[PDB]
RNA sequence: GAGAAAGCUAUU
RNA sequence: AUCUAUAAUAGCUUUCUC
């Protein structure tokens, strides 16, 4: 379950992970599929990112081993998912609203400065063409959004902003993580939907149950009893 | 009130104020209370709905 | 308005800052060297 | 006239009244009939239909939009930690760095719900660490008596931290 | 404005029999709900830390868009501004006794209106709605 | 040492 | 037809034991 997830995702990615669920209200342990398929996509997402850099002539370049921290202090792609829902909120506004661009209605997943655009990068396993127009289905061209398979099919939109390099290098990742997964044998236990419908959490411990025990009229031994004497017991006359 | 005061009968009003108000109401009778009105809730809240007059039935 | 959100205040803020660092700087609000001081601040953190 | 017994949580001697036997004069009486509560309800339920259920869902979707931060909407409030009064938010606050003491992170997710719960939880710990106030006394000559106070360490056991959770602070209005 | 270009009829002395109405107290520009309001208020002074774009927000950028731009340059605190923009955006209705006046023209004068025993003709200033004549 | 609730008002 | 909606602080009134 977890420990596939431990071994491969570091420390960071595996905590924003779960601090994005805990955002969204679902419980963290009988959803593993959840938590995956949040983990891969912020992962590709950091290593897209970590490809291109800003120069000071407003050109997107690329770095390599043996490089400092004064040349690498500003990125090309600002990664928004995997942040918390008012920060990312934030960031997406100020981005917008200082660059002259109107603000998207629904949560975008990184910002280019080379384009000034915002894409959903998504991942998905059927016709990449298929999710690309579900996806374009809702507001068209308000983001770039990009789809991703498992098949090595992808459906790139027209704002082409990644090379040979990077895209092969993350297609090879995705394929030894593939691998990887599959000779553990958890597709089965990921691709398998199990939702149970979900309420609230609200249990009593022994001190309060035994205080609502001593705390019902005079008659009653437990208060499952007095519960039930209210329910089914008619009181006319 | 006045309108629907049987024709050719009386009407009385009765000005009152309850003595030991808070003195004599019970805190059980709260718990049975919210017991009954939360009768089709889950059960979660009907718990939590149970939970303030259980601590005021153990008051310090 | 009252503010929201699960996580701490250090990280709330520190992210506001930085957007606002990237964004003035990209405005022509602050030169190289001011900006360089307050990314390495950040980072810091 | 009702039933006397001891609390088996606490030590204290409560009292039940109700159900207990009727009234036979004009004093004041706290013997409810638990039927008789349960008939006025259900007439009431009957003259309005679905109100009740109505107002349990109101209540159940707001407990569920309501934050913490509600009960710090209050005037002077107990404040257990240091037995005292401290105004609302200031007894919250210090109620939330005990629970944080006593690895209780309820109040981390915003909601009333998972306070709530760790406050319930809290009250099945067997003990509580928690800040409280110690009062530094000074022999000042002019003599007078100065307190200068600092926050420390304390901590009590299930018991005591029941009783202190169940306590009202009673003053003059 | 409204008080000092107004006219002012006779008094009568007679029966004045008031019923307490739910009334607007101030009159308004463009009366929104609480909620829509705040959320046009946060787009106009903090545009950046605002959130997710509610549709109906949306209904009156144009609105949005002027206030803005009226206040490109003011170094007023941003607070004082927002209650500003909340007094002139919200309504406050309050029951009230009223008799035959109950236009926010009205009400804001309705302590010199009429008594229980008198009544006093006012004029407004200001220009009145289709829907109140 | 000065609580709860409701209504109303002012202010930010 | 005001019915929805309604941030926080402070004040005043009312009610809440003799
Ligand atoms: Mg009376
Ligand atoms: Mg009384």
């Amino acid at each position: 379950m977890d420990t596939f997830i431990t071994r491969n995702f570091q420390t960071t990615i595996i905590q924003k992970a779960k601090n994005t669920m805990a955002e969204f209200s679902e419980d963290p342990e009988l959803q593993p599929a959840m938590l995956f398929n949040i983990c891969v996509h912020l992962e590709v997402c950091y290593v897209i990112s970590d490809m291109n850099f800003l120069d000071e002539e407003g050109k997107a370049y690329t770095a390599l081993e043996g490089q400092g921290k004064e040349q690498n202090l500003r990125p090309q792609y600002e990664v928004i998912e995997g942040m918390p829902r008012t920060i990312a909120w934030m960031v997406q506004r100020s981005l917008a609203q200082e660059h002259g661009i109107e603000t998207p209605k629904y949560l975008a997943d990184l910002f280019d400065y080379k384009t000034k655009r915002f894409i959903e990068v998504g991942i998905t396993k059927g016709l990449a063409d298929d999710y690309f127009w579900k996806k374009k289905e809702k507001l068209g061209n308000s983001m770039e959004l990009m789809i991703f398979s498992y098949n090595q099919d992808y459906s790139l939109s027209n704002e082409s902003s990644l090379d040979e390099e990077g895209k092969g290098r993350v297609l090879s990742r995705l394929t030894e993580l593939q691998a990887e997964l599959s000779l553990k044998n958890l597709w089965q236990v990921l691709i398998g939907e199990e939702d149970v419908e979900k309420g609230i959490d609200f249990k009593l411990g022994q001190t309060i149950s035994r205080l609502r025990d001593i705390s019902v009229p005079a008659g009653f031994s437990n208060f499952e009893g007095m519960r039930s004497y209210i329910d089914n017991i008619d009181p006319k006359g | 009130m006045l309108s629907n005061c049987p024709p050719g009968g009386i009407s009385m009003t009765v000005t009152g104020d309850n003595t030991k108000w808070n003195e004599c109401l019970n805190p059980r009778i709260f718990l049975a209370m919210t017991e009954r009105i939360t009768r089709d809730s889950p059960i979660w809240f009907r718990d939590f709905c149970s939970i303030a007059p259980v601590l005021f039935s153990n008051k310090i | 308005r009252k503010p929201v959100g699960q996580h701490s205040m250090l990280e709330a803020m520190a992210h506001r800052l930085r957007m606002d660092a990237r964004l003035d700087y990209e405005s022509g609000r602050m030169s190289k060297d001011d900006f360089e001081k307050a990314m390495a601040h950040l980072g810091e953190i | 006239k009702g039933k006397q017994y001891i609390s088996d949580v606490t030590g204290c001697t409560m009292v039940d009244p109700t159900n207990g036997p009727l009234p036979e004069d004009n004093e004041p009486s706290a013997y409810a009939q638990l039927d008789c509560v349960l008939e006025a309800l259900d007439r009431m339920d009957e003259e309005h239909p679905g109100l009740f259920q109505a107002a349990s869902q109101n209540a159940m979707e707001t407990l569920m939009v309501t934050t913490v931060d509600k009960l710090t909407q209050g005037r002077q409030t107990f404040d257990w930690t240091v037995c005292r009064n401290q105004p609302a938010a200031t007894a919250l606050n210090t109620t939330i760095t005990s629970f944080r003491l006593n690895d209780l992170n309820g109040a981390d997710k915003g909601g009333l719900i998972p306070f709530c719960q760790d406050i319930i939880d809290s009250l099945d710990r067997p003990e509580m660490t928690f800040f409280s106030v110690k009062n530094i006394k000074k022999k000042l000559p002019a003599f007078l008596i100065k307190r200068i106070p600092m926050k420390v360490k304390d901590k009590i056991t299930k018991v005591e931290y029941i009783k202190r959770a169940l306590s009202l602070n009673t003053m003059t209005k | 404005m409204r008080l000092d270009n107004a006219t002012w009829g006779r008094i009568t002395f007679g029966p004045v029999e008031r019923v307490r109405k739910r009334v607007l107290l101030n009159p308004l520009t463009k009366e929104m709900p609480p909620d829509e309001a705040s959320n046009v208020i946060m787009e106009i002074l903090f545009p950046k830390e605002a959130g997710i774009p509610r549709e109906s927000t949306w209904i009156h950028r144009e609105l949005i868009k002027e206030k803005r731009e009226k206040l490109k340059g003011t170094m007023i605190t941003p607070i004082v501004l927002a209650y500003m923009l909340e007094r002139e955006l919200v309504a406050r209705r309050r029951f009230l006794p009223v008799a035959g006046a109950t236009s926010a023209e009205f009400i804001e004068m309705l302590h010199c209106l009429q008594g229980e025993n008198w009544r006093q003709i006012y004029h407004p200033g200001g220009n009145k709605l289709t829907e109140s004549r």
